[PDB]
């Protein structure tokens, strides 16, 4: 029962068998796969049974959140207040590591709109606002062939999949930046206005945009819907462990010899990911010194944390950090540490919208104080201060981009902490 | 037909031209249902 | 009837539901400190100052968008809650250039008094600051934009009381830049009270820029005479002769703020 | 923004005549309970300083503020205009 | 460039003459036709997009002739353009280079990418050539992180990209040429560079696992 010899996901386990436009990545290859099909039939059962597939499916936030979707889909299932609902993708994909949601919508974007209808179902939304990143231009013209042929069928709009449902799918291309990752600031971009986060309450799910409900999903979590009701939930909830349900489209990059986003079977030890799909890393295992687990934001572990731990978010989560978008990036022994987050707190202070004083001050303080630690000018006690002001910043933000930001410089004090201290302590006697 | 291992079918990522998204958005128009109104036409309004 | 029971500190109080955790903090005399938001100007949440931890959270709220509900214990002089406020405080004062002998905000500036209550008593700063180019808006009041500290009270006023849009805050990050971009003219009615609104010295009046301090000036309570609305204000004395009018607080005639023919 | 002065009450004077010293431009003053503001706790106690010393008489009562009932999804609103044009 | 504040400059005035042309109109109206009505506001973002792609860039003037026909303050307006990245409000060189310097593409040596650039073209970063083709800009992810270094250029954007790899992308870029966008290794868009690991099988067929009625 208890898969515990745990990976080696299969093509059909392989919630989009499209991924990397091997085939007809078109409208004429998505029902080849089985997308676009008894679509019908789950429209008419109602939304109580996508709710009650996801339940079994043990879907979670998978765009950071680590919240589990069916719940956060039901949240708002709550009968109509006049106030027309909508469905919001988070296709930002902003996070240096995240490639997964632009593979998906260069490749397989019908699933992903058929997700929003078939999802659109749950939360009884009249229409899609799907937020494309400005950046990915060609891919947002990739999803608008495929918004063209899903549109004229029938199977989006007016009368969705031909269930009397009026579900429809907007398009909004962004115009760069990160802070619109989060969707407490997404909706502002949606909304005319400066990508700024919202505080909640009022929740999204209550009053998401213009004043009207709308639920704000990762670009997976609505792509890989559609799948978990048509197989089954309990099929995809037989992959991950508890409260890990499902597998995840893992970002392997960084010092590996072929870096990847292979929708790879989850809960898995980052040596089989990184040997048996991503060719070896450059070196072989000693030559890693760390790596990014998940994301920008997790902290960044070590050889002697990631000897054995499996990328899942229960274990993430006591290793210290998260499993977040399975942004995977390895990093080695010649590459140094404080230089590699140097170039992440910079991208952070790059990108903080400024509204919270918190991120405001405290980020670009990191980026100045964090710049001398390159060359190592401070004194011992300066990394207790950087730690300090971390915990500042953890938590007292309106969003989670200021303790996304206290993360990756927490893990990299509490590791490396010798490390820290002989960089600065050669900046000492180099500049005597 | 048959399945393949080393060939991309998304050419069409290289050939769009400068205004095809919106190319694709202006004809976007005739699949359109009756926008919501908000008892108005602007908040200032 | 439907007042919502709520602890605050331990001595609970009843309260309409949907009232914010400051709005029940004062019924029994609490004044949390603020830098964003203003009773009668809208709800900002950006400075985070108004951060209390409240009971068995594993997070301090944001009390000026936080409705309460049923119980919800608030943890005012709790450790966590001094502690984020000593956080928050020091990083609105991490960039502020030192120009306190300088700024005529000197003596009745909102940053400059809560930091001796809720402050810390040195500074672990060791890098350089922010500088941010000065603007010119108008003659009636003067433009010091390093001074400010975003808390966004400015461009709200504009918005909604003074029912012209030209002002907001460009740019991202720490180059949070509050102004009109362009070059523009910020002629209201209500202009000159946007200099009562902001907490720093960030706009100041230039008629009254370099007079005088606040401890010196008498104060004396009148009236408007310059229009038939008759604006309950205050007038400041000192050796003498008057150098500024200040706004009073009156709800039926001018609430807080007046023309600016008035000021 | 504090409000630790709005809660006493005060037993100010009406001022009177103010000139100019010859030398040197003092405030020179010949009013001498001009410089005394007391503190009372509440206002009936403030009364009865009156009746005991026989002073001139006139009060103000407390402009206590009318509860402003805030809100934070006011400002995103579907059809009311409480919409904020700035955030 | 860095600065926040619009001066007034005769190029880049209010009187510049910014419109649109007889297709834009039919743009803009299916910008704010995709928007309930009401609430508008959201095709402020779009549209300036649309003076991106016809003027290559946004002058005060094209700021300035949106807000009236988005029926918003110009305030707003200047708000959207400055807060976002290539909304740039300052003429730019017709081939705008975004090098990805984040920590991921930095990690596998985007210095050597940017050094590259750096002396072959003979512009710094920031900076354009003398007769307006090139704009070499630090840039951080747009997201595709997963492949080798990264350059945008325009809309076309590139990775898989060696020191080497994007000196014939750039050769080839200064004759006017546009090269292939996407990896330019034996990657195609994600699997290994050597060779595949999933998409062996052939994928199911229409509809797997059904729950009875379904
Ligand atoms: C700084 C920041 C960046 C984020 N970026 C993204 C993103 O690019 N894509 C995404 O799906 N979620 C992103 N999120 C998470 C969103 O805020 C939100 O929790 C998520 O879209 C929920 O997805 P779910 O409903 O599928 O769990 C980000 C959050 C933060 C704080
Ligand atoms: S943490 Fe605060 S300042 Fe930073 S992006 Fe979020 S809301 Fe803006
Ligand atoms: S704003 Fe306040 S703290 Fe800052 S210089 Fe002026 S008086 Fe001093
Ligand atoms: S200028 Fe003054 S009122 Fe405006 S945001 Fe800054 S501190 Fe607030
Ligand atoms: S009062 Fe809550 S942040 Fe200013
Ligand atoms: S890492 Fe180069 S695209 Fe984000
Ligand atoms: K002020």
């Amino acid at each position: 029962p208890k898969k515990t010899s745990f990976g080696s996901l299969k093509d059909e386990d392989r919630i989009f068998t499209n991924l990397y436009g091997r085939h007809d990545w078109r409208l004429k290859g998505a029902q080849s796969r089985g997308d676009w099909y008894k679509t019908k039939e789950i429209l008419l059962k109602g939304p109580d049974w996508i709710l009650g597939e996801v339940k079994t499916s043990g879907l979670r936030g998978r765009g950071g959140a680590g919240f589990p979707t069916g719940l956060k889909w039901s949240f708002m299932n709550k009968p109509s207040d006049g106030r027309p609902k909508y469905l919001v993708v988070n296709a930002d994909e902003g996070e240096p590591g995240t490639c997964k949601d632009r593979e998906i919508i260069r490749h397989d974007p019908h699933k992903l709109v058929e997700g929003c209808l078939v999802g659109g179902r749950a939360m009884g939304a009249r229409a899609a606002y799907i937020y494309i990143r400005g950046e990915f231009y060609n891919e947002a013209s990739n999803l608008q062939v495929a918004i063209r042929e899903a549109y004229e069928a029938g199977l989006i709009g007016k009368n969705a999949c031909g269930s009397g449902y009026d579900f429809d799918v907007f398009v909004v291309r962004g115009a760069g930046a990160y802070i619109c990752g989060e969707e407490t600031a997404l909706i502002e971009s949606i909304e005319g206005k400066q990508g700024k986060p919202r505080l909640k309450p009022p929740f999204p799910a209550d009053v998401g945009v213009f004043g009207c409900p709308t639920t704000v999903a990762n670009v997976e979590t609505v792509a890989v819907s559609p799948t978990i009701c048509r197989r089954g939930g309990a099929w995809f909830a037989s992959f991950g462990r508890e409260r890990n349900s499902g597998t995840k489209l893992f970002n392997i990059s960084g010092h590996v010899n072929h870096p990847c986003t292979v929708e790879e079977e989850m809960s898995v030890p980052l040596k089989e990911l990184i040997e048996k799909h991503a060719g070896g890393v450059i070196g072989g295992w000693d030559n890693l010194l760390a790596v990014i687990p998940g994301g920008s934001s997790t902290p960044l572990i070590p050889k002697s944390v990631c000897e054995t731990v499996l990328m899942d978010f229960d274990a993430l989560v006591q290793a210290q950090t998260g499993l977040g978008t399975a942004a995977v990036i390895v990093m080695d022994r010649s590459t140094d540490i404080v230089k590699a987050i140097a170039r992440l707190i910079e991208f952070y202070k790059h990108e903080s919208c400024g509204q919270c004083t918190p991120c405001r001050e405290g980020v670009d303080w990191m980026n100045k104080v964090m710049a001398r630690f390159v060359k190592g000018d401070a004194r011992p006690a300066e990394i207790d201060s950087l730690w300090e002001i971390s915990k500042q910043i953890e938590g007292h933000t309106i969003c989670a981009l200021g303790d996304g930001a206290a993360w990756p410089v927490q893990g990299l004090i509490r590791h490396f902490r010798p490390e820290l201290e002989e960089r600065m302590q050669q900046f000492a006697l180099q500049h005597q | 037909e048959p399945f393949d291992n080393s060939t991309y079918r998304n050419l069409q990522h290289h050939e769009y031209s400068t205004y095809t998204f919106l190319d694709l958005n202006v004809e976007l128009s005739k699949f359109r249902m009756p926008q919501p109104s908000s008892g108005r036409q602007s908040p200032r309004h | 009837s439907n007042l919502i029971e709520v602890f605050v500190d331990g001595q609970s109080v009843m309260v309409e539901p949907g009232t914010t955790v400051l709005q029940a903090c004062e019924k029994v005399g609490m004044q949390i400190p603020r830098f964003c938001y203003h009773e009668r100007l809208s709800v900002a949440g950006n400075c985070r100052m108004c951060l209390v931890e409240i009971e068995k959270a594993p997070k301090v709220v944001a009390a000026c968008a936080m409705p309460v509900m049923k119980g919800w214990n608030i943890l005012t002089n709790s450790e966590k809650s001094k502690k984020a406020r000593e956080g928050v405080m020091e990083f609105l004062l991490a960039n502020h250039p030192l120009d306190c002998p300088i700024c005529d905000q000197g003596g009745e500036c909102d940053l400059q008094d809560q930091s001796m209550m809720f402050g810390s008593d040195r500074s672990r700063f060791l890098e350089g600051k922010r500088a941010v180019e000065d603007k010119n808006i108008g003659p009636l009041v003067k433009t010091i934009m390093t001074r400010c500290i975003q808390c966004t009270r400015c461009i709200r006023f504009a918005s909604e009381i003074a029912g012209v849009d030209d002002l907001g805050t460009t740019g991202r990050g720490n180059d949070m830049q509050v102004g009109t971009y362009i070059e523009k003219m910020f002629m209201s009615e209500l202009s000159g009270n946007i200099i009562d609104i902001c907490p720093v010295g960030a706009l100041t009046s230039k008629p009254y820029a370099f007079t005088a301090r606040p401890w010196e000036t008498r104060k004396t309570e009148s009236i408007d005479v310059m229009d038939a609305v008759g604006s309950n204000i205050v007038v400041s004395t000192r050796t003498g002769e008057v150098m500024r009018i200040l706004p009073r607080m009156h709800e039926d005639i001018n609430e807080e703020w007046i023309s600016d023919k008035t000021r | 923004s504090g409000v630790n002065n709005t809660k006493k009450w005060k037993m100010e004077f009406d001022t009177r005549e103010r000139w100019e010293n010859p030398l040197m431009g003092w405030s020179s003053t010949a009013d001498p309970l001009s410089n005394l503001v007391l503190t009372f706790s509440t206002k009936e106690d403030a009364v009865a300083f009156a009746e005991k010393n026989g002073w001139s008489f006139d009060v103000e009562e407390r402009k206590v503020p009318k509860p402003k009932s805030k809100s934070y999804g006011a400002n995103f609103s579907w059809n009311k205009r409480t919409r904020v044009s700035t955030k | 460039g860095a600065l926040f504040v619009h001066r007034d400059t005769p190029e880049n005035n209010p009187d510049t003459p910014f419109d649109f042309t007889p297709e834009n109109y039919k743009r803009i109206e299916a910008i704010v036709k995709n928007y309930p009505e009401g609430h508008k506001a959201a095709a402020v973002l779009p549209v300036l997009d649309l003076a991106q792609r016809q003027n290559g860039w946004l002058p005060i003037s094209a700021m300035n002739k949106v807000a009236e026909i988005l029926q918003v303050p110009p305030m707003r307006v200047y708000e959207v353009a400055t807060f976002y990245t290539m909304y740039n409000r300052k003429p730019v060189g017709k081939y705008h280079i975004q090098v990805c310097t984040t920590t991921p593409c930095m990690l596998r040596n985007s210095d050597s990418i940017l050094e590259a650039i750096q002396k072959k073209l003979g512009i710094k970063v920031g900076e354009t050539t003398p007769d307006k083709l090139f704009t070499l800009i630090e840039v951080e992810c747009l997201g595709a992180c997963v492949n080798a270094p990264m350059v945008q250029i325009n809309d076309n954007y590139y990775e898989d990209l060696t020191p080497k790899d994007i000196e014939e992308i750039i050769d080839e870029l200064k004759a006017g040429k546009i090269p292939k966008p996407g990896p330019r290794s034996g990657r195609f868009s994600c699997e290994p560079a050597g060779g595949l690991t999933s998409l062996t099988e052939p994928p199911k067929g229409p509809g797997f696992g059904v729950q009875a009625g379904l």
